[PDB]
């Protein structure tokens, strides 16, 4: 349900991190 | 009235946790550029002519 | 119970630990020490296993790959100077933890207490064979000082100090040796503190007061998580200040010399952890007497449960206790300055006076005054 | 006998924005969470440097 | 040329003046035998050290 | 048993904790190493890495290294035909090996520079006031030639030529060759040679100390904002009795 | 024959008494022994009032030494009242066990 | 075992509190330290202080003999003679 967005949130964090990070 | 800028900060990206990592993921990059920006700048001048940055001119391209 | 992350892995409960366990409420800043003091060994071996994987265990090249960690190796500078800083502040939490087991009497704990020695002893082994490590001319001439010191047994002793050397001297075997002991003593040390952990789970904490604090617990996770981590910050404070602005100011020793090994060290010396003992030592005439005395200054340690004279095992609401306390803090101060004093009369008889002193407070004073304490409350 | 029972006085410990005996805390403390949170977020993003 | 002046500047202070005193005797104030263990070092030693704090503070406003 | 001077607490440029390096000075005091010291100290930790360092290019270097190695070469290193070129090459060793160095100086064992700051007791102070403390033997006293007497040396003795005369070397730029202006240059560039990290180190600090004052005022908040639940908690204790 | 020097170690009692700051916590001696076995069992004893009111104490303390608050002069156990509620019960408690001990030699 | 629910009895104790949100960290950050800090630093001062000013005298005197007995080189016995 809620998940997609949620997911989809967490999909976005996981890029701009390793993006930013590494 | 309006919410306080904490409250509209808040209902825009602390409510879920996955906008409030977000936030901290892009925060935590726009921050690391201004505080190097700022600390380094201020550093810098503390040493104004003391640092090759300031001296590479005498021995450069004649 | 079902999808209770914790209890399901049997694994993931064992780390409730530090989260479901019952926290005394009142609870000094000196209970931080504990956690810091496993930061501390977690960031040794992370740094120290950076450092050994460009470092060299040979007489020719020691102080060369040492010197070339901190020149053409990335960030190899920092690495190496929290390295050495950072055994500093691992002894400076120490003898925090310590000076808090005297205090409060956490020491009730036989058996908690029992292996915290252990651990206390088995940091002192690293810190020792590590500063050899770099082969600097105040390493070279320690380790063979201190080790000789052994061969004052007297049958024994001169056949052991050379096996533990591997040779006559100390060339290359007895470097190659302390490498590889300090690279696993740290490794045996995590299990050791482990075990410490898994007793005093048994029992909790004590407090301040000096009394039980089951009628009033707290859970470990909202409150001292944030606290340990705040404690953390400070630490990591102290150790920065320390590694980045006043590198080797600790570190007493000047010495980033090659040991040559006919050589003068005007004044050598431990660095600042270990001068207590060296005063203790130094004290006696005979060199048996010092090495026993050497040894016991540390030991003593094993027996304070057993000096324990008072009805209130906490000297909080003890105040001859904490007279007596605080001077063998400043006595063991004053043992510290003794250390790096050149060999003379006024250092002597000042040393001699202060460990006379340090066993009588430990030994003879305190227990009495437990038993004064103990009489005028009409206990 | 339970009913002689009175909450203490925690006008003290309490703030600004909460501590109206008589109004809403509801359009109050929207903000009181974000400020709270406000300073976690930072704390983390610091760190994170 | 720099440093040179300023040792003399330093050593012209009521302090430096006062303590080179302890400096002038004993190097004529030594008698006949010559008691090597009379050296003059000691003495001498004084005079240098409060010299130089000073030297060090002047000294250096005045170099490149 | 004899007192030492050591006390010297030199003013610096780099005293203070943002203070950094001049290279100006890295740059002058370097020559005065080169010129003055080469010839019978070394510095085995130095490579002709100045470029950035001290603000010399890699041209520039690449150029002050070549001659190095054409006149002193890799022909006392071992590499039989090595001439002008390379930038990896160390500081050319004044002599084939330590026991020649001694001969050379009757007995005496000149001491590698590049760590001399940190090693010795006392860092650039104490070698500014030595290169800069020479005064007369004190009445009564006897010197063979070698022992030299110097005002700061533990044993009250050192075997030191002149270390630094004025007019010993000249700059480029035309700094005033003091002895004592070469000095205050000689010592800095040894600063950097015992501690190539001093600059970066020191910004670094400014980098934690702004930081930790930005989360150690936020993390206490935190602490307080859990805590807060207990420290403002009240008791009511009311028995049936 | 203690008239003068029995008569004046109330004194230093006394002085002791409000030196070891545990007066100002709202404690009484009674609740500051240390909790070992003999202890424990003499605790195990208490009539519910006397017990529970160790509780409040020992909770009102160690409320304090968190807070790092010492309770109003107004407030504050004066020696003159020290009840040594918990004696009778320890006491008792060690003359069981020393019993216990010797009836265990032969 | 279990830790929460074995701990002790009590009976009889009501507490009341409050929600982080709705209090202040800080209350009266200086105005309670200060007496707090002074009150507790005046009764620590006594038991604690002492010890420490003596290893300072001992400091300061050790430290003067030394310099002395080995600065005054004379000291032992005179020169003048
Ligand atoms: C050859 C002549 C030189 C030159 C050009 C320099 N030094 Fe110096 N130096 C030399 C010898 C033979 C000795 C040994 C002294 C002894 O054992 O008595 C020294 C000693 C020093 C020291 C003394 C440190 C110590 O041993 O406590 C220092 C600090 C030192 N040398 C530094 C130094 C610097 C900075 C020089 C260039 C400006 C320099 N020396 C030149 C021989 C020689
Ligand atoms: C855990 C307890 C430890 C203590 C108290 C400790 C302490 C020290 C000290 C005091 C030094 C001397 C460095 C100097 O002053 O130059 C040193 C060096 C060294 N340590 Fe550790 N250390 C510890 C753990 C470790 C671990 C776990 C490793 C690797 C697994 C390690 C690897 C090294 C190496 C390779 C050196 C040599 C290079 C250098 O001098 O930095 N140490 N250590
Ligand atoms: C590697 C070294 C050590 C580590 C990693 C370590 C770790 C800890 C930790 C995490 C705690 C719990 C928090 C605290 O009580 O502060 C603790 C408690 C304790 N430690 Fe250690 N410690 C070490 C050394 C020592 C030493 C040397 C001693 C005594 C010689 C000691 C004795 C104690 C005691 C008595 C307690 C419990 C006191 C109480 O809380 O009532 N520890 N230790």
């Amino acid at each position: 349900r809620n998940w997609v967005p949620t997911a989809q949130l967490w999909g976005a964090v996981g890029a701009v991190g390793l993006v930013s990070a590494t | 009235v309006a919410p306080t800028l904490t409250a509209r900060l808040y209902s825009l990206l602390f409510r879920r946790t996955s906008t409030f990592a977000l936030t901290i993921v892009v925060g935590a990059l726009f921050f690391e550029r201004a505080f190097d920006q700022g600390a380094d700048a201020i550093y810098e001048h503390i040493n104004e002519g003391k640092l090759w940055k300031h001296i590479k001119h005498k021995y450069e391209n004649k | 119970m079902t999808n209770i992350r914790k209890s399901h892995p049997l694994m993931k409960i064992v780390n409730n630990a530090f989260i479901d366990l019952p926290a005394p409420s009142n609870i000094s800043s000196w209970w931080n020490f504990g956690s810091l003091l496993g930061i501390c060994l977690i960031l040794q071996i992370l740094t120290g296993l950076f450092l050994a994987m460009h470092y060299t265990s040979d007489t020719t090249t020691a102080f060369s790959s040492v010197t070339h960690i901190c020149r053409d190796v990335n960030y190899g500078w920092i690495i190496r100077y929290m390295h050495a800083n950072g055994a500093s502040m691992f002894f400076i939490c120490l003898y925090m933890h310590v000076g808090r087991g005297l205090y409060y009497g956490s020491y009730t704990f036989l058996e908690t207490w029992n292996i915290g020695v252990i651990l206390l002893l088995t940091v002192m082994a690293t810190a020792f064979m590590g500063y050899v490590l770099p082969w600097g001319q105040m390493s070279f001439w320690g380790a063979t000082v201190i080790t000789n010191l052994l061969s004052a047994i007297p049958y024994i002793g001169t056949n052991l100090v050379e096996w533990i050397w591997g040779g006559f001297s100390v060339d290359k075997a007895t470097l190659t040796r302390f490498f590889a002991f300090h690279f696993i003593l740290p490794f045996i040390i995590m299990a050791i503190a482990m075990v410490h952990l898994l007793f005093l789970h048994e029992t909790g904490s004590n407090n301040p007061t000096g009394i039980s604090s089951d009628v009033d617990k707290i859970p470990f996770h909202p409150y001292y998580t944030i606290k340990d981590i705040l404690g953390a910050l400070l630490l990591i404070l102290a150790l920065m200040l320390l590694v980045l602005f006043a590198p080797d100011l600790l570190g007493d020793p000047d010495n980033y010399t090659p040991a040559n090994p006919l050589n003068t060290p005007p004044h050598i010396k431990p660095e600042w952890y270990f001068l207590f003992a060296y005063a203790i030592l130094r004290s006696i005439p005979n060199k048996l007497g010092g090495v026993l005395a050497l040894a016991f200054s540390i030991l003593i340690l094993a027996l304070i449960p057993l000096l324990h004279t008072s009805k209130q095992r906490s000297m909080m609401f003890r105040p001859l206790s904490q007279c007596l306390f605080w001077a063998l803090v400043a006595d063991l101060l004053t043992l510290t300055w003794i250390g790096g004093q050149p060999v003379e009369h006024p250092y002597i008889t000042i040393g001699q006076l202060a460990s006379v002193l340090y066993f009588l407070l430990i030994l003879v004073l305190m227990p009495t005054a437990g038993t004064i304490e103990n009489k005028l409350l009409k206990w | 006998s339970h009913t002689d029972i009175k909450v203490p006085d925690f006008s003290d410990y309490r703030r600004p924005e909460v501590l109206d005996s008589t109004k809403s805390s509801k359009e109050s403390s929207e903000a009181r969470k974000g400020f709270s949170y406000l300073v976690t977020a930072t704390t983390t993003v610091g760190v994170a440097y | 040329d720099p440093l040179t002046t300023v040792r003399e500047q330093c050593e012209q202070l009521e302090k430096c003046v006062k303590a080179r005193e302890r400096l002038e005797l004993c190097d004529e104030r030594v008698s006949s035998r010559s008691q090597t263990e009379e050296d003059c070092t000691e003495e001498l030693l004084d005079f240098l050290h409060a010299r130089d704090h000073c030297v060090a503070h002047k000294l250096f406003n005045s170099l490149k | 048993s004899d007192l030492e001077l050591h006390p010297p607490s030199y003013p610096w440029s780099h005293r203070g904790l943002l203070s950094s390096l001049d290279h100006t000075s890295i740059r002058r005091g370097f020559q005065v190493y080169k010129q003055v010291c080469s010839s019978c100290h070394s510095m085995d930790y130095v490579a002709y890495r100045h470029l950035v360092g001290v603000c010399y290019t890699e041209d520039e270097a690449k150029a002050l290294a070549e001659e190095v190695e054409v006149q002193d070469g890799p022909n006392e290193d071992g590499e039989m035909f090595m001439r002008p070129g390379k930038l990896s090459d160390y500081f050319p060793k004044p002599y084939p090996n330590p026991e020649a160095a001694r001969a050379a100086n009757n007995g005496a064992l000149p001491p590698d520079l590049s760590y001399i700051v940190r090693a010795r007791h006392g860092g650039e102070d104490y070698v500014f006031s030595l290169l800069t403390g020479y005064c007369e033997p004190p009445t009564g006293v006897s010197l063979r030639e070698g022992l030299y007497f110097n005002p700061y040396f533990p044993g009250q003795a050192i075997g030191m030529a002149p270390p630094i005369y004025n007019e010993v070397l000249e700059f480029d730029d035309g700094t005033p060759a003091t002895m004592s202006q070469v000095a205050k240059d000689v010592c800095t560039f040894l600063r950097w040679a015992a501690e190539p990290e001093h600059d970066h180190r020191k910004r670094m600090g400014l980098k934690m100390l702004l930081m930790m004052g930005l989360l150690l005022p936020l993390v206490y908040a935190m602490k307080r904002h859990k805590w807060s639940v207990l420290k403002s908690r009240k008791l009511a204790y009311r028995p049936p009795k | 024959a203690v008239s003068a020097s029995s008569r004046w170690l109330e004194g230093i009692r006394k002085w002791y008494y409000n030196a070891a700051g545990f007066n100002k916590l709202g404690l009484m001696r009674d609740d500051t022994i240390h909790e070992n076995d003999d202890v424990k069992e003499a605790i195990r004893r208490l009539p519910e009032n006397l017990y529970d009111d160790r509780v409040f104490r020992i909770k009102r303390a160690l409320d304090l030494s968190m807070r790092q608050q010492i309770l109003p002069k107004e407030q504050w156990t004066k020696y003159e009242e020290d009840k040594s509620y918990l004696e009778p019960y320890l006491k008792e408690v060690i003359r069981e066990r020393k019993e216990r001990e010797e009836w265990a030699k032969k | 075992g279990r830790q929460f629910g074995h701990l002790t009895r009590v009976r009889h104790v009501i507490t009341y509190s409050l929600s982080p949100f709705e209090q202040r960290a800080f209350p009266h950050y200086f105005s309670k330290g200060i007496p707090n800090v002074l009150r507790r630093t005046r009764a620590c001062i006594l038991r604690v202080a002492p010890p420490f000013v003596a290893f300072y005298l001992v400091y300061t005197w050790g430290t003067q003999e030394f310099e002395k007995s080995k600065r005054k080189n004379p000291a032992a016995y005179e020169n003048d003679r």
